């Protein structure tokens, strides 16, 4: 169906343009305005960077893969591409986790709603996040530790026109737990405690601004969204590790692409903040 | 087009490998030689190429060889007295399907079906498909056979692209 391929081309093009446009907007707004410069928005900058790399580097080539029903870019770029993908997701979840922890230690310090870390510490933390992310993504992928030993996967690897991710049960489990699950549980617990704290405060005596609680609600929204988008995918991984082919490939791809679409939700979620809204409408010449 | 068809069905491999028969093959469906010896395959290859490949070749080169093989394929199909009449009565699409069948099964192998060719030349598709579905080729590779057959009945690329 050429008509179908064009329709999908238009849809996913709108998608990519949406992602790039949005995250670019976020980054520009955060970098340009001094009012928007804080540890939290530095982490948000890292996140929008991850989603941006997702927009430019990964999503387009995936779209091309599905539309053309084959890989035209060669094995080298296939591998590097996958590396980019896993790297991005890992870095993202780790970033959100770091944000959660930061908010926890910030709300509960004797001085309240104030985050003890200065600027050069935050940058260091982000750098480390990306380092360990690429350490748990690129290395395994560049060392071919994921590669399955069955003839199908081998044929797909040696095949230049075939890009498909095949993982031995071990890599599936280990990588999915380390790169996703652990930091997920961490984030959930920590930020739950953060909401508990926020509630123990808001009911307490004055004065502590409501805007900050709204901000906690916002971050809570980013995290909730991310987890809700990527969860079905990472669940299915373990599903196929236990009993493989219990779920159709198409479905897998679908959930995969849900996780993808998640990358453009953040820019729209940050609109909750009056600051980001003023900034946005400012850069847009409104 | 046809190149896309073959590029899909057979597949494209950058490095030398042994085919389903154990023979040495590289690029798209290009047979270096039939022999357990990698050195003979290397000789054949270097003779087909400009310089020593060691068994590794570029995408471009692979395409060059594929072109030589398609040329030789067309020439063969034309020279064969049995296949000639059928290929002349087939439209470009079904011609491509045929060239596929000749790529995979070779001249003789394809000339193996007398009635299939007979009816293909008679513009009777369904029956022909019914004949090709009971074949050995279909049983061996039911996927490629189903796609090619569907290409014969439909006379369109709808089997290879949606
Ligand atoms: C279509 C492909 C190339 N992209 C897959 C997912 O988007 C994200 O992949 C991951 C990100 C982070 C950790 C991961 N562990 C895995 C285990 C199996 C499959 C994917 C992943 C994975």
């Amino acid at each position: 169906d050429e008509v179908w391929v064009v329709g999908m081309g238009i849809v996913m093009s709108l998608i990519v343009l949406a992602i790039v446009f949005g995250n670019v907007l976020v980054i520009t707004a955060i970098a340009k305005f001094e009012r928007l410069q804080t540890v939290t928005n530095y982490f948000i900058t890292s996140l929008a960077c991850a989603d941006l790399v997702m927009g430019l580097a990964v999503v387009p080539f995936g779209a091309a893969h599905i539309l053309t029903k084959t890989w035209t870019f060669g094995n080298f770029w296939c591998e590097f591409w996958t590396s980019i993908d896993v790297l991005c997701v890992t870095a993202s979840i780790e970033t959100l986790c770091v944000i959660a922890v930061d908010r926890y230690f910030a709300i509960t310090s004797p001085f309240k709603y104030q985050s003890l870390l200065t600027k050069n510490k935050a940058r260091v933390i982000i750098l480390m996040v990306w380092i360990v992310s690429g350490l748990t993504s690129f290395l395994p992928i560049q060392m071919h530790w994921y590669r399955a030993t069955h003839q199908e996967a081998i044929n797909c690897y040696a095949e230049e026109t075939c890009c498909d991710f095949f993982t031995n049960q071990a890599y599936a489990i280990a990588s999915s737990i380390v790169s996703f699950y652990v930091p997920l549980v961490i984030m959930v617990f920590v930020y739950s405690r953060v909401f508990q704290e926020a509630k123990r405060q808001l009911q307490k005596i004055d004065k502590f601004c409501l805007k900050e609680h709204k901000a906690l609600k916002t971050l809570g929204i980013i995290m909730g969204t991310f987890t809700l988008c990527w969860l079905p995918f990472f669940i299915v991984n373990i599903v196929h590790v236990i009993q493989d082919n219990l779920i159709r490939k198409e479905v897998y791809i679908l959930l995969n692409w849900i996780g993808y679409v998640n990358s453009g939700f953040n820019p729209l979620i940050y609109c909750r903040s009056p600051d980001f809204r003023i900034a946005f409408q400012e850069l847009l010449c409104l | 087009n046809i190149f896309e068809m073959l590029r899909i069905d057979e597949g494209l491999r950058l490095k030398i490998y042994k085919d389903t028969e154990g023979y040495y093959t590289i690029g798209i469906g290009h047979l270096l030689t039939k022999s357990p010896s990698l050195n003979a395959a290397k000789s054949e290859l270097d003779k087909a190429i400009g310089r020593n490949t060691n068994g590794v070749i570029t995408k471009d080169e692979a395409e060059k060889l594929f072109n030589q093989d398609v040329d030789a394929a067309v020439r063969g199909i034309l020279r064969n007295a049995k296949l000639k009449p059928v290929y002349d009565s087939l439209d470009a699409v079904r011609r491509a399907a045929l060239i596929n069948m000749v790529f995979q099964m070779g001249e003789t192998g394809v000339a193996g079906f007398t009635n299939s060719l007979r009816m293909l030349q008679q513009k009777r598709w369904d029956e022909a498909a019914v004949n090709l579905a009971k074949s050995r080729w279909y049983n061996q590779t039911p996927n490629r056979a189903k796609r090619v057959i569907t290409t014969f009945r439909t006379g369109t690329w709808d089997a290879y692209a949606a």
